[PDB]
DNA sequence: GACTAGGGAGTAATCCCCTTGGCGGTTAAAACGCGGGGGACAGCGCGTACGTGCGTTTAAGCGGTGCTAGAGCTGTCTACGACCAATTGAGCGGCCTCGGCACCGGGATTCTCCAGGG
DNA sequence: CCCTGGAGAATCCCGGTGCCGAGGCCGCTCAATTGGTCGTAGACAGCTCTAGCACCGCTTAAACGCACGTACGCGCTGTCCCCCGCGTTTTAACCGCCAAGGGGATTACTCCCTAGTC
């Protein structure tokens, strides 16, 4: 890396470099000293958190142009748009004073968020579309200057379709008796008072007997006998010798 | 102040305080309680004076602690004084036997 | 004792901290013209053709 | 830590050290085994020996009397 | 709580007027003076029992065997000098 | 080997002295302060702390 | 004298930020192994520098002496230090910078290895 | 026999940008000065007394030279064994992911505490 790092001065050396999400923090001493002209986050929905120090140490990254590609932005909360926002838009500027900043975290609380995944994650009565509609088209016109998504409706004259098929799966017996064992323990310690603490554990645990089933703990073992070893030959084998 | 008329710039009256709350003698010496303030002074005017010397050698403007390290061990005299006590984050002078090299 | 051995340690190493500084000096000017030399043999004006040719040399 | 934590935990439990402690103990060991390993190589350079043994360190310890 | 780092900031300000100072480095200041003062307290203190009874004489003598004698000398003159300024 | 037994017969004893002086000092906790009065009754005190 | 009006506390619902565990990804330090070579050490020879026996003297202990100047205790006083608080300023508790420190790059400079001939 | 041109690679060094904290500035703040007392402990003789300075003549006990002599620190020889530099692998912390409580604040309903006049 350092080897690679051997012209790193020049003027004319290079024109793009290709750095890991992983890298850039480990190297960032070394990566905002230069001045770069163009920057892209391929997945971008790789930084989606404002407490991550991945995007902390891209914030204040020296460069004029910023470019974010991802599949779809998506989860739960709009919080990861917002963050999206911040980073293709950053105000913290050299200059400091002009104050460009999108819009707060909280300050888009009020613009649209909160009614947005109040009425979507109730999407039952979505359809009456009276005060949904006002946040949805002011989330539209807010995004229309940056955005931009095509789906496979562009492209369909020579696009296989996809099929999706569900397949149902029986319990083995002796993994539906670690089931039952675990579900039972898991219900009887939540429920009422515990250890330290363990609740995210029984789910985990549970997926993992259902994934995988007859193993993570215990396989079926090669049978051997009992290898009791104290013996008493020769507690009698020095009376034997006085003996005879 | 009395430090002032003293000629002297430690705070004496916090010294003399420390003493008294030590209780090392019911009655402690008043004709110049300050005077062992005035010989601790001395002594720190010198390590001062060798520390700022040692962090000016290296080009650095503020006291390394490092820089302290080798401005007192290198004085014999600081060493016979304070040998048995280390310092945090200190260091070793450079010593390499001549007979070590090849 | 004399009330000089650590001022004449002063004295000599000071004098070792003036050196230092000339020889900062120095290196400084020295790494000025050797930089004043680096930008007359460095690459000036890739204009369009000569871009175009180390591009598609590279291509 | 975890060698602070094992020789520590045999004689009370909830210690509830303060990491500036070990910080404290830390140096004062990587100190005095520098002072030592010093110390044992003067003593080994006193033979025709460049190579460091036991005999060095047990010499090196019995000299003066740390126990 | 009563600090000492002023009186260490102004002394190397009168013995080094551009030369800056480190966190680390003034606890090392802090304690150094502390633990010089409380040795040499002790000492005064035994050498007051020293003598069959209950002054400047027995810290003068207390720092003229604690510390090397090359920079004593300069200690006892220094100290005398100062409590005669203060004297008047 | 030897170097992990200084470090056993050295790291020890002064754990021991430091955690009999802070109970009686009556503190149910242990301060980096206290291993400075262990550092000096061993004859090799630190400074900084 | 009977009942009326309004607001902060009592009760309560919202928010929501803050963390407990586990698990996966990825870099760095630690862990392990080989060719070969330089460091450890035996075997030995010797010389010369002490290990030792005996003559021939200066010197500490011996044996005692005649005192002589410094050390311990007896009054005695008096200059001074440990006893309240008003103070009021020397200095510390909390915050806000821009600068020296952190640290890496281009280059000159310098430190080291070899297979040959010189 | 041994010296080195070339090459590989570590050093010294100053640009050269980002950061966080050393030092300055602000607001209390509590402890050293200072008036006095009053009585405590050491300076100032003073009488005393007690060990040492120098002196005398002995007494062989140590001290030193001389000669033998002899064996050990050191330096020569050789081998051998074992630890390092480098190449490959595996623990080892650290930071992201997720769904659920805990709780601390935060505000809404309301309900009693408060207080006016026909």
């Amino acid at each position: 890396r350092k080897e690679k790092r051997k012209g790193w001065n020049k003027p004319d050396a290079f024109h793009v470099c290709i750095v890991s999400y992983q890298l850039v923090v480990q190297d960032q001493h070394s990566f905002k000293r230069k001045r770069w002209q163009y920057m892209v986050l391929d997945e971008a929905h790789n930084i989606k958190n404002f407490r991550s120090t991945r995007w902390q140490a891209l914030l204040n990254f020296n460069t004029q142009r910023r470019l974010l590609l991802t599949g779809t932005p998506l989860q739960n909360n709009l919080a990861e748009l917002w963050s999206l926002l911040y980073f293709l838009m950053p105000q913290t500027v050299i200059d400091g004073k002009k104050v460009s900043g999108f819009a707060d975290l909280d300050a888009f609380q009020q613009w649209f968020g909160r009614p947005v995944d109040k009425i979507i994650e109730t999407g039952q009565n979505f359809g009456q579309d009276k005060e949904t509609k006002k946040t949805v088209a002011k989330l539209h016109q807010v995004l229309r200057p940056y955005l931009l998504r095509r789906l496979k409706a562009d492209v369909e004259k020579q696009m296989p379709a996809k099929y999706e098929h569900i397949v149902y799966c029986k319990l083995s017996k002796r993994q539906r008796f670690l089931y039952d064992d675990f579900m039972s323990r898991a219900q009887t310690k939540a429920t009422l008072a515990s250890g330290n603490f363990m609740s995210i554990v029984n789910c985990l645990m549970q997926l993992r007997k259902v994934c995988n089933h007859p193993n993570l703990f215990e396989v079926r073992p090669i049978l051997t006998s009992f290898v009791l070893e104290h013996c008493v030959a020769s507690d009698y084998k020095d009376v034997e010798r006085t003996l005879l | 102040s009395r430090s002032a008329k003293a000629g002297l710039t430690f705070p004496v009256g916090r010294v003399h305080r420390l003493l008294r709350r030590g209780n090392y003698a019911q009655r402690i010496g008043s004709g110049a309680p300050v005077y062992l303030t005035a010989v601790l002074e001395y002594l720190a005017a010198e390590i001062l004076e060798l520390a700022g010397n040692a962090a000016r050698d290296n080009k650095k403007t503020r006291i390394i602690p490092r820089h302290l390290q080798l401005a007192i061990r290198n004085d014999d005299e600081l060493n016979k004084l304070l040998g048995n006590v280390t310092i945090a984050q200190g260091g070793v002078l450079p010593n390499i036997h001549q007979n070590l090299l090849p | 004792r004399r009330t000089s051995k650590r001022s004449s340690v002063m004295e000599n190493t000071m004098k070792v901290y003036e050196k230092l500084s000339k020889a900062e000096k120095k290196r400084k000017i020295i790494q000025e013209r050797i930089r004043k030399h680096k930008e007359q043999e460095s690459q000036h004006m890739l204009t369009q053709e000569e871009r175009l040719r180390i591009a598609k040399e590279t291509e | 830590q975890r060698l602070v934590r094992e020789i520590a935990q045999d004689f009370k439990t909830d210690l509830r050290f303060q990491s500036s402690a070990i910080g404290a103990l830390q140096e004062s060991v990587e100190a005095y085994l520098v002072s030592l390993f010093e110390d044992t190589n003067l003593a080994a350079i006193h033979a025709k020996r460049v190579t460091i043994m036991p005999k060095e360190i047990q010499l090196a310890r019995r000299l003066r009397g740390e126990r | 709580k009563e600090t000492y780092s002023s009186y260490i900031y102004k002394v190397l300000k009168q013995t080094h007027p551009d030369t800056g100072i480190s966190q680390k480095s003034m606890s090392i200041l802090n304690s150094f003076v502390n633990d010089i003062f409380e040795r040499i307290a002790t000492e005064a203190s035994k050498l007051a029992a020293y003598n069959k009874k209950s002054s400047a004489r027995e810290i003068q003598t207390a720092v003229r065997l604690i510390l090397p004698g090359e920079l004593a000398k300069h200690a006892v003159s220094e100290g005398t000098r100062a409590v005669t300024k203060y004297s008047s | 080997e030897e170097v992990r037994a200084v470090l056993k017969s050295f790291l020890e004893s002064v754990i021991r002295d430091s955690v009999t002086y802070t109970e009686h000092a009556k503190r149910k906790t242990v301060t980096s302060l206290d291993v400075v009065y262990a550092l000096k009754r061993q004859g090799r005190t630190l400074y900084g702390f």
